[PDB]
């Protein structure tokens, strides 16, 4: 029970997007449920990179493709090291994740 | 007929500039364009002019608007949007900012990230330190650091290091807006004079984020630091290497930090280049690798 | 399931529709000069002219002519020749 | 008003669901329902262009027709090359009838 | 609003052990998304009747030039040989087929929403 | 244990009150923000060629109207009438 | 203010989306020789950044173009296409366009990308010259090419359904069937032409505006200028 | 199951799509079936409770 | 036939009025919306591996 | 008390406004007859005619005339005398 | 924006706390508040027109003077009657100037 909020937000929200998107899911809502993915994609629209990734597949950039899908999630997991992070610094621990050699 | 004999050999000798000396001669040593280019420098060194007494008719326009209570009330409306625009002009008086502090205090919890970002430049400009209104912004931004851009937060964390001062649960909410609340290319746009900034600011506390020191690294390129003026990228890259050796973090774009460094050397002094040779070394062992100069060709 | 929440918002024209058609306009109708078919004339000459010599029988072309080149109005009779 | 909302409901039962093609069973003659509606397009041309012209019949045509006459005219303003002495003829034979 | 997930990690904490069971089809409802109702039939929206006159308007207009310009009865003619090839594309195209079609163009509804797996997600 | 706290303004679920509304893109907020962050730093060569094009269809519409200047007072100098007839 | 809310999956909206990135695919981006990583991603950026918005600017000529030569296929409706300065301004503005843009980023030695590669350096001098007014004839025939397919279009049908009008009016509209039977298909096939053309040219103008402009849409990459190796 | 959420949709209530259905184009798998089947009788919470 | 128009600035100002409001809608309304349909399937689709791999690496559940 | 609520509906146009403006704009272009110090003329006699000459003095006054009855433009120099 | 906001407050103060009448002190030499209003308004009348008559003065009255002259002019196109001869005057005159 200490950290099933979290893993059953990303469940819910996930399955009702699969279950709507490209079918009937309104705009308004996705904004309301990731408003940080909204940031992030709307950002690369702002600064003339609407089509980095279109451009990442001319040049084959396997891995920069990868890393770019992997970072605009990045946020879905902030929440955990958020707490983690707040468990380990009440005992006075670092938390290894942080550290450059952790 | 004349005109056209004439035409086509001074078009012909125009021809020859695209050329990688194709030719058996063509390259000149003279190298007139040089005069071009400095000619067009010439005039906008010019246009820099600050017109520092004009400051002062400045001032008087400032004292004459808002500053005379009795036209109008100053704590009534929108302290971030004039002091915004005030400052930009150059009206720098501690007197009018402790007014501006007081009259905003009550205010700050409904502010707009916007409007913060504003806000906070303004007082870095006229480097005035409330630690009241700063106790009160760190607040703000801790309670909404989701909302937050990159290129506010950098302008904020600027002010923070102007004068010394950190919360330790503000310098993690500012990572974690960096690092995951924001994209993860944004220091490309941010210009390597604000990351050096920030990386200093976070250097000096001592607070070490890994994540967040990978991400910053992005933004450093040859492009980024080619835009800078030659003394200010001097003293980014001495301040920027000390950071990273401080926290023991070597990523691979801190080579383009150094080849900055090593591709004008004259501007640098004895103990400087030693400094950097010594991060160079450290790098490379953290690395697995070797240092070598790449030349155009 | 959300079929009714759209059903609710109706025909919506473009968000800056108005301006395209509002500089459609009035490259039309400001165009600095006479417009399509007239000439400009003193006000001296205007007030005095009755209606139907200050018309053009070629301004006046018949909806469904039964002869190619019907016209609705005759003009003014009188030339300048 | 309802008198719209009805005219929807039956338009979509003509389009869709009243065909004259099953109607009158004309399968056991033409090869493919595709080609049957080129048929019909080209009928509904046809249609349109013999409407139009019987809805005003008595004009002199504007197009150059090459040596040949609608009906027992042949020298009628209706026949005339020239247009504008055409008008001429026309005003005369107008008022008249 | 707060998140229907601590809602209802909240509810079933709070009820009873007997009546669990029973009670878990109403908080599976009260989670449930909100899906609005039908609203009042209305007709015509404001923005669609102002559509309607003006390509009426503009259609009357354009007729009007042309019944008045030369060659006027060429025109009329003309307006027909075109719309019978609207009538020709409504009964050809296979409108199914070429929906399915642009939703193949965009990679977004060419395939199915690839994403999450549910054992990576498992709380446990 | 892990409370909503720390998901506030990150992750949320979908609604069950009512629609909200939708976020406006800055772009679409004000004018000022796309013209001095998209369409001057990188459209600024499609204005340049209209303005081009319009300058350029002004100075052929003048000469086009010298031309007819030019034949105009050539046949009023001719004391012809420098118009043929009209259909009328 | 308050901006209107859009159904994911609609039908325009997948539609404009696969033109984007047809005509984006048009004008792929050079591979570098080195691996993209963290290291290079800054200077693909960069080169983002010098990089034209041609993806944009060719779909937006196709819709506004498209979108003219269907009007002209509309009844009671002419195609804007059709007037000589109407047409005619678009091929210039691409022209000019695309001239601007080069000399912009390369100036003075944007006269010299017309130099013909491969060619030997004396002969070249004869070639250049003939090679400058056939750039400056795109201008043109860029647009001219357009307004001629609309104008030249609608005028033959003109003079053709006058000419098939004339059988149904001299031999009874009921009396014969047969003869104005025949010319009716031939109009008939001709408008169904018409229609593919307004698809053809606006495809066309399109994508030799991605070829044209696509020639000084070439930067040398600002690679590394540092490494650390192995 | 997907082709009969595509038919509820308000593109298949437009006029052009009124009689059109998704199974037409693209017939769903057998495998896609059973596990709609299956879902259906997993939407009561207390008889997964037992099942599982 | 009709060969001049009555102007030719007026007929180019048209074109280029036009094709510039095509190009502020396109970039203020069709991209914005286009992208963030496109890019929410596209960046699921190309993280799914390393996204499912870190998540099952942090849950302590197996 | 509901003071705020009232602050919410901003300013509203008259619920039939917009029929009253149009019926006198109607009134304004469709007069049937030429506008205001204009004649109509043949279509032949429009497409040659020079826009300079199209034009007369009185309908272009200049907006600050420094002499009662100074005119923007010069009009054509030919009479019909 | 703020910017109108701010001269919303700014506008109150002065319609209703900034008196000059007041901050001036002319109770001590006028009868009634109500009568000098009744002053301002004339003074305001009076300097628009000097303002209006100052903004373009070198120009020819439309309105006939009673045989006065503005300065030491008298003869100058400024000063002529008949309008038609004074717009010949004044092309000439403004060509030199």
């Amino acid at each position: 029970e200490e950290e099933e909020l979290w893993l059953l937000t990303l469940t819910q929200q996930f399955k009702h997007i699969q279950k709507h998107f490209g079918i009937d899911l309104p705009h308004s809502v996705v904004a309301h449920m990731d408003p940080l993915l909204i940031k992030k994609i709307d950002w690369e629209t702002t600064n003339a990179l609407e089509d980095f990734d279109i451009t990442l597949d001319d040049m084959g950039a396997e891995d920069a493709k990868e890393q770019w899908g992997a970072e605009n999630l990045s946020h879905h997991f902030l929440p955990l090291i958020r707490y983690r992070r707040d468990l380990a610094r009440k005992n006075g621990d670092r938390y290894g994740p942080d550290l450059v050699n952790g | 007929a004349m005109t056209r004999q004439f035409s086509a050999p001074g078009s012909h000798e125009h021809h020859e500039t695209p050329l990688s000396k194709v030719m058996p001669t063509v390259v000149s040593i003279p190298r007139k364009v040089a005069c071009l280019a400095l000619g067009a420098t010439k005039k906008v060194v010019c246009g820099l002019a600050s017109s520092g007494p004009s400051q002062n008719l400045v001032s008087t326009f400032a004292n004459k608007v808002i500053v005379e209570e009795n036209l109008v009330n100053v704590a009534e409306i929108d302290v971030p949007f004039w002091s915004y625009w005030l400052s930009s002009a150059g009206f720098t008086s501690k007197d009018a900012f402790v007014k501006f502090a007081e009259a905003v205090k009550p205010k700050v919890a409904a502010l707009s990230t916007s409007d913060i970002t504003n806000l906070t430049v303004a007082f870095k400009r006229a480097n005035y330190y409330d630690k009241d209104l700063f106790t009160g912004i760190e607040a703000n931004v801790s309670a909404n650091f989701t909302k937050f851009e990159t290129e506010q937060l950098l302008q904020i964390v600027a002010t923070f290091d102007a004068f010394n001062h950190s919360s330790v649960a503000f310098l993690d909410d500012v990572a974690d807006s960096i690092t995951y609340c924001n994209h993860y290319l944004a220091p490309v746009r941010a210009g390597a004079d604000e990351l050096a900034t920030l990386l200093t600011y976070y250097a000096k506390n001592g607070h070490e984020r890994a994540d967040l020191l990978a991400t910053v690294a992005r933004g450093f390129s040859e492009v980024s630091l080619g835009k800078l003026s030659a003394a200010q990228r001097k003293d980014t890259v001495l301040s920027a290497l000390k950071a990273f050796q401080t926290f023991g973090f070597y990523p691979e774009s801190i080579e383009a930090v150094i080849g900055a460094a090593l591709v004008s050397p004259a501007e640098y002094s004895a103990e400087e280049l030693k400094e950097v040779e010594a991060v160079k070394v450290a790098a490379e062992n953290a690395l697995g690798g070797e240092f070598v100069l790449i030349q155009e060709g | 399931s959300y079929s009714a929440y759209f059903a609710k918002a109706g025909f919506q024209f473009p968000a800056g529709l108005s301006a395209l058609v509002a500089g459609i306009v009035a490259l039309n109708v400001c165009t600095g000069r006479p417009t399509k078919g007239t000439k400009e004339i003193s006000n001296a000459e205007y007030n005095a002219t009755p209606i139907g010599y200050l018309q053009s029988p070629d301004q006046h072309p018949t909806a469904f002519p039964k002869v190619p080149g019907m016209k609705d109005v005759h003009g003014s009779p009188h030339h300048h020749h | 008003m309802a008198v719209t909302s009805f005219l929807g409901k039956a338009f979509e039962k003509y389009f869709y669901d009243f065909s004259a093609y099953e109607q009158f069973g004309l399968n056991r003659f033409l090869s493919s329902k595709g080609q049957y509606v080129a048929l019909r397009h080209v009928g509904f041309v046809m249609v349109g262009v013999n409407v139009l012209l019987a809805a005003n019949f008595p004009f002199n045509p504007p197009f150059p027709t090459i040596g040949m006459c609608p009906a027992g005219w042949e020298g009628t303003w209706v026949c005339q090359a020239d247009k504008a002495k055409a008008l001429e003829m026309y005003k005369e034979w107008k008022k008249s009838n | 609003e707060g998140n229907s997930v601590a809602g209802i990690i909240k509810s079933v904490n709070e009820t009873s052990g007997a009546n669990l069971l029973s009670s878990l089809k109403t908080i599976k409802a009260q989670a449930a998304p909100i899906y609005p109702a039908a609203a009042s039939s209305t007709g015509y929206s404001t923005q669609a009747k102002i559509a309607l006159f003006g390509a009426l308007s503009w259609i009357l207009y354009r007729a009007d030039g042309q019944s008045k310009a030369h060659e006027w009865i060429v025109d009329l003619n003309l307006n027909v040989l075109q719309a019978a090839w609207l009538i020709s594309f409504s009964s050809l195209i296979p409108f199914r087929a070429v929906y399915f079609a642009f939703r193949g163009m965009a990679p977004a509804t060419a395939s199915t929403l690839n994403g999450l797996k549910t054992f990576s997600s498992i709380s446990l | 244990v892990l409370g909503e706290v720390y998901l506030k303004d990150i992750l949320r679920t979908p609604p069950t009150g009512a629609i909200p509304a939708n976020v406006p893109h800055p772009f679409q907020t004000s004018f000022y923000t796309y013209a001095t962050k998209k369409l001057i730093p990188r459209h600024w060569y499609l204005l340049g060629g209209f303005t081009f094009t319009i300058t350029l269809y002004g100075i052929l519409d003048g000469l086009r109207d010298s031309g007819k200047k030019k034949a105009y007072d050539e046949a009023i100098h001719a004391g012809k009438t420098p118009y043929t007839a009209g259909g009328h | 203010s308050s901006v209107r809310d859009v159904k994911t999956g609609s039908l325009p909206t997948n539609f404009l989306t696969g033109v984007y990135r047809f005509w984006r695919s048009q004008n792929p981006a050079e591979k570098p020789h080195d691996p993209v990583n963290d290291r290079l991603l800054p200077a693909v950026v960069d080169a983002s950044d010098k990089r034209a918005s041609i993806g944009t600017w060719a779909t937006t000529f196709f819709c506004t173009i498209i979108s003219c030569n269907l009007l002209g296929l509309m009844p009671f409706n002419e195609a804007p296409t059709s007037g000589l300065g109407f047409a005619t301004g678009l091929g210039v503005s691409v022209w000019a366009t695309a001239t601007i843009l080069g000399l912009s980023k390369t100036g003075f030695k944007f006269p010299g990308h017309f130099i013909p590669g491969g060619t030997p350096w004396p002969m070249a001098f004869i070639f250049v010259p003939l090679e400058t007014i056939s750039y400056t004839f795109r201008a043109v025939s860029l647009g001219v090419r357009l307004w001629v397919n609309m104008l030249a279009g609608h005028t033959l049908l003109h003079i053709l359904t006058g000419m098939a009008l004339a059988l149904p009016f001299s031999l009874g509209f009921f009396s014969m069937v047969p003869a104005t039977f025949g010319v009716c298909c031939l109009l008939s096939a001709l408008v169904g032409l018409e229609y593919l053309v307004a698809v053809l040219q606006s495809g066309v103008f399109s994508i030799l505006s991605t070829v044209y402009v696509g020639e000084f849409n070439h930067d040398k990459f600002i690679g590394p200028a540092a490494k650390i190796v192995k | 199951t997907f082709a009969q959420r595509l038919n509820s949709s308000p593109a298949f209530s437009s006029f052009l799509l009124k009689r059109e259905k998704a199974e037409s184009e693209v017939p769903p798998s057998e495998l896609e079936l059973e596990a709609a089947q299956k879902a259906a009788e997993l939407e009561d919470p207390e008889v997964a409770l037992r099942t599982l | 036939m009709k060969l001049l128009p009555e102007s030719l600035q007026q007929e180019a100002a048209t074109a280029a009025v036009v094709a510039s409001w095509v190009l502020w809608h396109l970039d203020t309304q069709l991209l914005p919306t286009i992208m963030r349909e496109h890019k929410l399937h596209a960046c699921w689709a190309a993280a799914a591996k390393r996204y499912n791999e870190k998540l099952f690496k942090l849950n302590p559940s197996y």
